[PDB]
């Protein structure tokens, strides 16, 4: 959820 | 004493943007 | 923070950094809701899907925090947790619900011009304010755009009509999560980004002119898109648990 979106880690 | 900013409120300062908060 | 301005010395003696020891680094942000207590985002501490989990051990906490890089020498405070407290109905699986946690400092932090607490709502206070259109300042040294400030970042945002906040996303929101930030039409931007996370949502009470922590940086899929707002945590519903 956090970072992120628009379920993959940072970057 | 909480919520009480010792560099503003705590002795009458009002930060550059607080007043935008106010309206 | 997206579309923000640089903070001032004393302007938020309540902000602390979530700085792991190694990769000696900064992971999040927190608040001083005590002389010896600290609370912050949930995921910010336990996220399986992107394998994470810490312990007092892991990380160390920091206060007096104007510069994001430097070594705030004789104005900066710091200690490491004595125990972390996650909140038992947390949903890292679902939508990052009851995104909250607190950290009993192994040791007590004595205050000053730079380190000074925050208080939490009362249905009262939590009622005057928590209202559509009424803004809030959110700070942190997060992601200047969707690279990192040299110093603290402060934005101001209006609450949002609970409905409109629903069809911003597509994730199912709970009466526990609250969404801020200006509109498409409004013609003005802001947003707390990467690392803004675990940060406070302090709002100012016109009654006792006190500073009231209304929220916690939880989520958002983005960083200032003409169509969505960030989502924060009800410091309150959860005012029970706290």
């Amino acid at each position: 959820x956090p970072r992120s979106x628009l379920k993959y880690e940072p970057f | 004493d909480c919520g009480l900013r010792p560099l503003f409120e705590k002795k009458s300062l009002e930060d550059k943007t607080e007043r935008e908060l106010l309206e | 923070i997206v579309e923000g301005s640089d903070a001032e010395i004393g302007m938020s003696p309540w902000q602390v950094m979530l700085f792991r020891k190694s990769p000696q680094e900064l992971l999040c942000g927190a608040s001083l809701i005590s002389d010896r207590w600290v609370l912050t985002a949930a995921h910010c501490l336990l996220y399986p899907p992107w394998d994470k989990n810490f312990t007092e051990n892991d990380l160390l906490v920091r206060i007096g925090k104007h510069s994001r890089t430097r070594y705030e020498r004789n104005i900066e405070k710091i200690s490491m947790l004595e125990k972390i407290y996650i909140h038992p109905r947390y949903n890292w699986r679902e939508n990052l619900d009851r995104d909250i946690a607190l950290m009993k400092l192994k040791k007590p932090v004595a205050f000053s011009d730079y380190i000074h607490p925050v208080c939490l709502p009362d249905r009262e206070t939590a009622a005057s304010l928590l209202q559509a259109g009424y803004k809030g300042r959110v700070t942190g040294w997060g992601n200047l755009k969707e690279g990192q400030p040299s110093v603290l970042q402060v934005v101001n945002l209006p609450i949002v009509e609970r409905p409109v906040c629903k069809d911003s996303t597509r994730i199912r929101i709970t009466d526990n999560m609250f969404c801020a930030g200006y509109k498409p039409d409004e013609g003005k931007r802001g947003d707390a980004c990467e690392g803004d996370s675990g940060g406070p949502f302090v709002m100012k009470s016109p009654f006792n002119n006190r500073w009231y922590q209304m929220g916690i940086v939880s989520w958002g899929e983005g960083c200032d898109r003409d169509g969505k707002y960030g989502f924060y945590t009800h410091v309150f519903r959860l005012k029970k648990w706290i």
